[PDB]
C-alpha cells in the first residue's frame, strides 16, 4: 500500500547535512537527487528495496521499519539513475504515479520571537541546526509523514532558514524552521505552495 | 525495626542511673533488663537510631559516677530473627 | 483538541524529584505550583507553550511531542501566576476549563508481596525509586495519560509511598507504586479518589 | 483480553542466544522451555507475572510493556513447570487455550541474492547474527507480536539459518532470517507451516 | 543434624553483636541463648556448614570490639547424642 | 594483575536491586552470597570467568570489560559454591587471597541537607533510589573500584539508608548515599570502617 | 585540585543553546553571567556545588562527574551573585583565582572549505550546529578541559560563527566552529588570543 | 604523532559488515581496500582526513574523536587510490612507513568450550555476530587499537569463522572470534601470525 | 518535644551567621534571639533530634570565624516546664 | 548434582580410616569405594561443596598417618555424564 | 566413526578428574571407564576429532596435578573392527 512517492531534484545543504546525521545507511551529499517511498506495511519496503538496488545504481540512505509504516529513500548524482529507480518501485508496487496519499497540511504556525523558555526545550528536542532566543519559528505536520522532507526542501530552497528538525517517518510529518520574519514567512510560503502541489488518493 | 541500645553496668544500681538518664535525655523505651549472673545486669532502651545514639551517651556518663560501666553499644537495626530469639523487647 | 488540563497546586517532593529527573528543560523544585495541559495535535503544544510564555513569568519542564500528542508542564511557586499561564493556554485553545476528556481507569491493581524475579523487570524498567522483594505494588493506567501526575501527587501526598514510574505522555497513562500494605492501600484509595473527581468529557 | 498464548518445548541456540542479548530480566538457556503470552492492556501483565511466579518456580526473561500492549516470558528447564505456569496464567485470566488470536501472517517474503547496499542497512538496525552481503533474506510480519518468536524457533528448529532480528512485540512481529538459499526456503516452508498449524480466535 | 555454630561472650551486650553479626552475615538459625552464669552467654546459631563457619568468623568479628570473647568454635556435626542430651536446638 | 578481590556474604536488598537494575547478566535476587573479582587487563576476565564457570554452579551478573580494566561478579545461594569459585578464580590467577590492591579512600563526605538545586543533577545522574532534598548525602570514592560494592553491601547493612548510586566500574568507585542525618552518618561509619579492613598490596 | 577556574560574564546566544542542549542540571539562557570550576578528583565537587548553593542564589548546569576530572558550572543573572558563589567555591578549596592549571592550547587549525565526506563525520558526531560542505572548521584542544567553553563564548562574542561542539569535560577541551573564511579567522584569533590571556600555574 | 598505520589489502565481509554496522560515516561493501590511521591527539585527524580527501577518491567511514587518541579509515575499490591516499597521510604528518607503534600482543587465549552463562555476556556486549555455546572462543588485546581490524581481516581471511566484537578505537583494540575448535586455532594462528609481522617503532 | 540547639556568642553580627547557618545546614526553625545584655545574644533553634546536632556543629563551626563562640549547647528533650517558662518559642 | 570427594589409599586398612574421619567431620555421605586393583581402594564421600572440602583434608590427615595416601581431589560440580557413567553415587 | 580420546591414569581419583574436565572442555560423550587391574583405570571419551583432540589435552592437564598420567592418546578414525571387538562405547 503505497503511502508517499516523491522525486527531489536536488538535495540543499542542510537537508542532505541532517539526513547525514539521522541516517542509517550511505549517507547522502549535496546535489544529488533523492527519492523518498513510504510504502505499508513496513516489511514489504526490504523488497522495494531490493528491486531498487537491481535494477539501477542508485544508494540507499534511509530505511526506518517503524510501528506500523516503512520508508526508503535511494539517491545518486544522475537524475536518471533515480528515476529509473522510482519506475521499478512503482512496477513492483504495480501502482500509478498517483498511488500515494495526497498530504494533508494539519498544523502550520509561525511562532514569532520565541521566548528562550520554549527554544530551549526545541533545540533539546532537535539534531539540526540550534533554535536561537529571539528568532522566528514556523512548523508544519503533513500526513503522511514521507512529505515532510519535501516541505524541508522546498522551504530551504527559497528561503535562508535552519532547519531544526524534520521528521520524514512515523504518524506525521512534522518539520522545524528558525530565522528572521520574512525569511521564515517566505519559507512558509514555499512550503504550503509546494505541498499542496502534490496529487493523489485523498 | 526500633534501634537498639544497651548499657551493661557490674551492679545494679549503676544500670538504674543508667537506665534512669536514657529515658530522660532522649525519648527511648526502657524495656527491661537481663540478669546474666556474675554481678551483671544490662540495660536495654529501645527506640529510633537518632534517640537511642543520644541516650546511651548520656546514659553511659551518668552510670560511669555510681558503678562499673563494660560494655555500651548501639545497634541501629537489629536482624528480626534477633528480636525472636533475643528478650529484647519487640518479640512477636 | 484539548485531552487534559489538571492544575497541581503543590509538587509532591517524589514527584518533583521524578519530573526533574525524567524532563527535557528546566527543572521543577517541591512545593511549586505545576500545571498539566494535554493536547491533541502534538504539535500545537508550541503555540500553546509560547503564549503561556509570553503570558507569565512561569517555567517549563516537559514538552514531549510523542507519536501523536503533545504534552506542556508549567511551574512557578506563585498559584496566581500558574493559574494566569493556565487562564491564557485555555484562552488560545477558545476551550472551556471541562473541555478535557474524562479520566478513564482503565486498570487499578494492588500486588501484595511482590516476588524477587518480578522486582527484578519492575526495577530494571523504571526511573524512579528502586522497589524491593517483599513490597506491595499498585499499577494505574489513567487515559488521557496526563491525568497520572495527578494520581501520583495526590498518591504521595495523602500516604508514605515510593514513586517507582509514572508515565504522564503517551497513548495511556501509567503509574507504578510502592510501600507496605497499609500505605499503598491509602495511596490507592487517595489516587482513585482524586481521579474519579474530575469532570470533562466522556 | 488474551492476544498470544505459545508454548515451546525447546528454545534453539540462537534463539536463546538473541532472547538474552534483547531482554530485560533473567535470561534464557538453551534447553529450556518457554511461554509467551501477550495481553491487552499492556499493565495487567504484572498481575498475571505475579501469579505465574507465585505458582511455579519459573523465571521471568521478558517483560515489555510497550505503547498498549505487555508481554510475558517464562521459563524453566521442566516443562511440567512451564506447563503449570500457563495453567496458572489461564486460570487467572479465566480464559482458555483459544481464548488468544489467530496469527494472521502479513507479509513473508523470500529475498534471492542481497545486495550490500542493502545488507548494510538491514543489520545496522539488526539486534542479532549480521547479515552478510550475498545470502539470501526471509522477513515475516505476524500480527499478533508473540507468535514471532514461535516462527524463529520453527524456523531455526527445522534449518540451519541465520537469526538476523525477531521483534517479539509491538503492533506487528518481524522477523528476519539469513543463509543459503535452500536452508532460506526450508526455514520459510516450517515457519509458515508452523504459524498456520495455530488455532484461535 | 545441622552443623553448629557457637559465640561465648562475657557479657551480655557482646553477645548481642555476635547474635545480630552472624545472622546477618549468613542464612542461620538463633535458636537461643545458655547462660552459664558468672556473665557468661553463649549465642547458639545453627544451619549448614557453608553458612555458620561464614556466620561465626563475622560474629567474633564484630564481638571483640565491645565484649571479651571467650571462646569461638564450629561443630560442623554434632554427635547424634550431643543433640538429645545438650540444649542445642535439636531436641527430638 | 589482581586488583580487586572482595566476597559479600549476603547481598543487601537495595544493593541487590541495584544490581539487578545496572548488570549485563543474570540477575542477583537479595540474600545470595556474591563475590568480586576485579583484574587488569579487561580481557583476562573471560577466562577468569570461564574458569569460575566450569568449576562451580555459581551465576555471573556484572562483567564489564572496561577502558583498561576487567571486573567480574559471581553469585549463587550457596556460600560454599561462591568460596569455592573464588579459590578457583584464585588459582587461575596463580595469586593468593592477599595479592588484591588495599582500598584508598579517597574522599568521604557527608553533605547534610542538600538543596534542591544539587539534587536534581545527582538524581538525573544515578540509576539508585532518587534523593530528595532536605536530606543527607553521602559520596565515597574508594581505588580500585571494585570496593564500593562493599562499602554499600555494609552500608545498607548497619543503618536504614536510601542507595543513589554505586559504581563498581571505572578508575575510581564512586558511591552515592542518601537519608536521614543520624542514619547517614552510622552507614557512613560503618562503610568507612568496611573499607579499612581489607588486607592486601598498598 | 584546582584545574580550572573562569568566569564567563555573559553567555553569548549560541554557547547559552549549546548548554541548555547538552547540559545536566538547570538551563541557561543568554544574557546571563556563569562560572565553571573544574576539580581533581571528580566526586570532590559535590562539596563544592553545595557550597555555592547555599552561600548564593545561583544555579547549576553543568556537574559532570566523569572519571577524575570533575566539572561545575554555575549561573545566575546578577554577577555579583555569580562572583560570590565563586569566592565561595575559592574559600571552600583553599586556594585562590591562580591556583588553576594555566590552560595548554594543544592544537589549533583552520580548514578551509571542509568537503562534505568530513562534514557528515563531523556533525554526526556534533550536538550543536550542523556545518556545511564548503565552509570553514576551527578545531580546538585545551588541557584541561574546563576552558574549551571560554574559548567558545569569546569567538562567539567576537565573530559571526557556528558553534559545532564544545566539550568542556574529560580529558581534552574540544571545540569545533564553523563559519565563512575571514568570520572563522576573526573567530580564532579571539578564541586564541582569550586561552592564552589566562593566569595559571603551568 | 602517529601511533597506527596500516593498510587492509581487502575487506572480508564480515569485518566490512561490522565496520558498516558501527561506523559514524559512508559505509564499506565487501572486497574494497582499506587504510587504518591512529594518531594522537584525536583533532588533528581532521587535518589528516581533509589531506586524504583533498587528494584522492576515498571515501571515510570510521573517524572516532576519542578520549585521548584518534582513528581514521578510508576506502574505496581501487587499491591505488587507497595507498594514494596513505602516501597523503603520511606525507602530512612528516613520517614515514615505520613511525607507527609496533602493536604489543598483551592477552590472546583460545577459550574452549565457552559455557552458556558466559555466551550471554559476551554477545550482549557485543555488535557483531552472536555466539552459541560450546563454541570456542579468540580474545585479543593489542596496542594500539588501530591493528585489530587488522587482526579481524586476516583472522577472517584464513579460517572460517565468526566475528563476534572488534573495538578499533580506545586505549587497548579488542577482538572476539567464535566458531568450532579447529577453525578458531587456524584464525588465532593467522591473527597472531599478521599482528607480528608489523614493523614499527616500539 | 522538639529538641533544643543554642548558640551564644559575644556580638550580634557573629550570631547572624550562627543562626542564618543553623536554618541551611539542617530542618531547623530559628525561633527568635535572647538579648541578655552585656553585649551578649543567642541564637534559638529547635527542631527534632537528629537535626539541631548536626546545626550547631555547623552553626559553631561558622560562628567562630566572624565572632567569639560562648556556648554551644544541644538539649535532645527539654522538659515541659522548661518551655513554659523561658522563652523558646514553643510556649502554650 | 552434590560436590565430588576422593580419597584415594593403597590400602583398604588407611581407606576405612579416611572413610570414616570423612563421614565423621562434615555433612556427606560415603557412597561406597572402588576396588581398582592391585592395592588401591578410593573412598567416596558425596554431599554439599563445603562439607566435601572440609571432608577430604580431614579424612585426608588422618589416612596420612596410617597409610599410604594416593590422591586427594574435591570437585565442585561434576559433569552430567560423569554422575552417568563412573560410579559415583547418583546414577540416575 | 567418532573420534578416540583416551587417558590412563595409575589411580581412580586421577581418571575422575581427567574425565570431568574432558566432558567440560568439549562436546564429547563419556561413555565408560576400562578397569585394567593393577591399580591401572582409564576412561574414553569420544565425539568428533576436532572436540576429543581439545578434550584430551585439557584433560591431560587436570590429571597431571592429582593423579598419576600413564598415556594419553586420541584416534581420529578408529577402524570398524576396533569399534566391534573392543568396550569402546559403539558396538552395533
Amino acid at each position: 500500500t503505497l503511502r508517499t512517492y516523491i522525486f527531489l531534484d536536488a538535495l540543499q545543504p542542510q537537508l542532505a547535512t541532517f539526513i547525514g546525521k539521522t541516517a542509517r545507511g550511505f549517507l547522502p551529499v549535496p546535489g544529488q537527487a533523492s527519492l523518498w517511498v513510504e510504502i505499508a506495511p513496513g516489511i514489504a519496503i526490504n523488497r522495494v528495496t531490493d528491486a531498487a538496488l537491481k535494477a539501477t545504481k542508485v544508494q540507499p540512505a534511509v530505511q526506518v521499519v517503524e510501528r506500523a509504516y516503512g520508508l526508503l529513500e535511494v539517491h545518486h548524482f544522475d537524475q536518471g539513475e533515480v528515476l529509473a529507480a522510482g519506475s521499478t518501485i512503482l512496477d513492483k508496487l504495480e501502482v500509478r504515479e498517483e498511488g500515494r496519499l495526497k498530504p494533508q497540511v494539519m498544523t502550520h504556525q509561525i511562532i514569532r520571537a520565541v521566548e528562550a523558555y520554549q527554544t530551549q526545550i526545541i533545540n533539546r528536542n532537535s539534531q539540526g541546526m540550534m533554535i536561537l532566543p529571539g528568532e522566528s519559528l514556523f512548523i508544519l505536520e503533513t500526513q503522511p509523514a514521507g512529505y515532510a522532507v519535501l516541505a524541508a526542501n522546498e522551504a530551504e530552497k527559497a528561503a535562508n532558514v535552519h532547519l531544526v528538525n524534520v521528521t520524514p517517518y512515523g504518524a506525521f510529518g512534522r518539520l522545524y524552521l528558525a530565522g528572521s520574519e520574512a525569511e521564515i514567512d517566505a519559507a512558509a510560503e514555499a512550503a504550503e505552495a509546494a505541498i499542496r502541489s502534490v496529487s493523489g488518493v485523498a | 525495626a526500633d534501634a537498639l541500645g544497651m548499657i551493661e553496668v557490674r551492679g545494679f544500681v549503676g544500670m538504674v542511673e543508667a537506665a534512669d538518664a536514657m529515658v530522660k535525655a532522649a525519648k527511648v523505651e526502657l524495656i527491661g533488663y537481663e540478669k546474666t549472673g556474675g554481678g551483671y545486669v544490662t540495660a536495654v532502651v529501645r527506640g529510633d537510631v537518632a534517640a537511642v545514639k543520644a541516650a546511651t551517651e548520656a546514659g553511659q556518663r551518668a552510670a560511669e559516677r555510681v558503678g562499673e560501666v563494660v560494655a555500651v553499644h548501639v545497634i541501629p537495626r537489629p536482624h528480626v530473627n534477633v528480636d525472636a530469639a533475643l528478650p529484647l523487647g519487640r518479640t512477636p
